[PDB]
């Protein structure tokens, strides 16, 4: 008898092993505080998404269309679009590199099945429906065995874990780009749109349940970041586990559960990735789903959606697959990463003003406190986005470009598309858009 | 032109004090960590000190630790290895090295450097 829940395993993707195998093997205990902050702040949106349903009946999408003129409510949907394919970018690539570690093929074999296997998910996922369940929650509990195990055959320091962990520091932009990946890999905006729809059907132990759900997911969420962190740092290392350390892609992690299952690890994860790739994508064609029916009414099949949203991933993985290998593929999960966190505010900005303003919401008003620690987060998210990019490029103009020609057209057309982006939130932001009500 | 250039170091007797100076053009290597290898005549390279650019986050070699000052200026963007106490055991060429942090930097430095020998 296990109260499992589906919003962990959406915590589980193979963008969230890639993002804190990342910070782990690239910052040691350094990026926890943001697996701290962002589930806080994962956990906390999510709730008001679902409290906006109870006191609205209509998804995020629906109130988001009616609020807002054509255009703006176009754009919207856009970027829903562009964060639905962000997000099924990872699953692709997750499951290619499961495949490629079970079967022994190359990686844009494991794409060219997981676009051929998609289909076969689907059906069995409408054949069964407790099955799931109870292979996402075997997958976890798999997961969290594993990787406690090795846990605790590493003993890492606990003063250390702690430092890092409540002691928040960006010390580098490398820091800072993979901040920004985990805020994307684990705040997840386009959920939001999903996650209203899941109260459009109709709580202290449902909070409580949730809360329960979060917390196991966060739990394993450290322990992958503290686990690569303590192995691939460690004191002394082979030059085969530093080379392997130094790139460390999805296919490479069987290395970390090396000590805690000897050498039969290999087949282990590349189930438990599969598993949790799949299980993502299942959980990702209801969001798709969900914006599609409510940001322009177009209804559209669920199987024709995830068909469509998978064929597009694989054009991007499937060509940096061709590209480059798998360290290419962990490249490009990570950057999907940071385009979900770099859009986030566009799918989190209307919702906490629908929450505020009583117009929408009707009487009834979501707690003061709650909207002004996610106002001041989704803040510091925007603020943190805008201070790596300007970073970046900033960076990449002074030294590392050789033509001037050229020069100032690229520092004229990124700086219009960061005004457009900083425009396009301020008036989202500092700005009403009210011509409706419950 | 973009290139690494360690800087000082030359021979000393004991508690040598040198003031290494890397200085990094060409690539803007004081965004993520610029840290220092030192590798005995004959050995391989080891690690020596490394330091993020937030400024705190200097990780050290177990070997030395507390002799070693690493400092970091962002603008200029160089990195100072002040070596306090010097022992003949620290006698080696020290290689400058930058990284995308001051644990990458660890173990796979990005971009390396000629080096200098210090000889106590
Ligand atoms: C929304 C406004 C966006 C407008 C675009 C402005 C940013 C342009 C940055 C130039 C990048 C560059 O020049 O490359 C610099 C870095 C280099 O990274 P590296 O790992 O060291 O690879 C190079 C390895 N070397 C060093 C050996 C050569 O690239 C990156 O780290 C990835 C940048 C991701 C930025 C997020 C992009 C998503 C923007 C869209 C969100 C909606």
């Amino acid at each position: 008898v296990g109260p499992g829940a589906l919003v962990a395993i959406g915590f589980l993707d193979p963008s969230n092993l890639e993002t804190d195998m990342q910070a782990g093997a690239d910052f040691k205990y350094e990026l926890l505080w943001v697996v701290l902050v962002g589930m806080i702040f994962a956990l906390l949106i999510q709730t008001l998404a679902a409290n906006l349903g109870v006191k609205t009946g209509r998804h995020l999408a629906e109130l988001c269309r009616e609020e807002y003129p054509r255009y703006v409510n176009i754009c919207l949907w856009i970027i829903a679009e562009l964060a639905v394919i962000s997000d099924d970018i990872p699953e692709v690539l997750g499951t290619a590199f499961a495949f490629n570690i079970l079967l022994k093929i190359p990686v844009w074999a494991g794409v060219i099945l997981t676009v051929f296997s998609t289909l076969l998910l689907l059906g069995v996922q409408r054949f069964g429906a407790r099955k799931l369940e109870f292979i996402i929650a075997a997958f976890m509990f798999t997961m969290a065995a594993c990787f406690f195990g090795e846990l605790s055959y590493l003993r890492p320091s606990a003063k250390e874990v702690v430092k890092g962990m409540f002691v928040p520091s960006l010390q580098g932009k490398g820091a800072a780009a993979n901040a920004i990946a985990l805020f994307g890999a684990i705040i997840t905006p386009y959920n939001l749109f999903l996650h209203s729809a899941l109260v459009l059907s109709r709580c202290r132990y449902f909070l409580i349940e949730c809360s329960l759900a979060f917390i196991v997911a966060f739990l394993i969420n450290v322990s992958v970041v503290v686990v690569a962190g303590t192995i691939c740092n460690a004191d002394n290392l082979s030059p085969t586990d530093s080379n392997t350390c130094s790139d460390l892609t999805l296919q490479s992690a069987p290395m970390l559960l090396r000590n805690v299952l000897g050498r039969s690890s290999s087949v282990v994860y590349a189930v438990a990735l599969l598993a949790s790739g799949q299980s993502t994508t299942i959980s990702c064609t209801f969001a798709g789903q969900v914006i599609m029916q409510g940001f322009l009414d177009m209804k559209m099949k669920n199987w024709v959606r995830n068909l469509i949203t998978r064929v597009i991933a694989i054009a991007p993985s499937l060509i940096v697959s061709i590209v480059s290998g798998p360290s290419g593929a962990g490249k490009l999960i990570i950057f999907s990463s940071m385009v979900l966190s770099f859009e986030m505010p566009f799918a989190l900005i209307p919702l906490l003003k629908f929450c505020n303003s009583s117009k929408k919401v009707g009487p009834l008003k979501e707690s003061i406190y709650t909207v002004v620690i996610a106002w001041i987060l989704s803040f510091a998210l925007i603020v943190v986005n805008t201070y790596f990019l300007v970073w970046t490029y900033v960076d990449w103009l002074v030294h590392n470009h050789l033509p001037k020609y050229a020069n100032a057209l690229v520092s004229i057309v990124v700086f219009a598309l960061m005004a457009a982006y900083l425009v396009f939130v301020v008036y989202l932001t500092f700005r009403r858009d009210t011509v409706s009500t419950y | 032109q973009w290139q690494l250039v360690e800087s000082g170091g030359g021979l000393v007797q004991a508690g040598g004090s040198l003031r290494l100076s890397c200085v990094g053009s060409g690539r803007a290597f004081s965004s993520g960590a610029m840290g220092w290898f030192r590798q005995t005549p004959g050995q391989e390279r080891e690690f020596v000190a490394a330091i993020s650019w937030s400024g705190g986050s200097t990780v050290y070699a177990e070997s030395v630790k507390g002799r070693f000052t690493i400092s970091m200026d962002n603008a200029k963007n160089t990195v100072y290895l002040r070596m306090n106490s010097l022992q003949p055991e620290d006698t080696a060429v020290y290689y400058c090295a930058a990284g995308t942090s001051t644990f990458a930097l660890r173990r796979s430095p990005e971009y390396w450097g000629k080096g200098t020998p210090v000889t106590v």
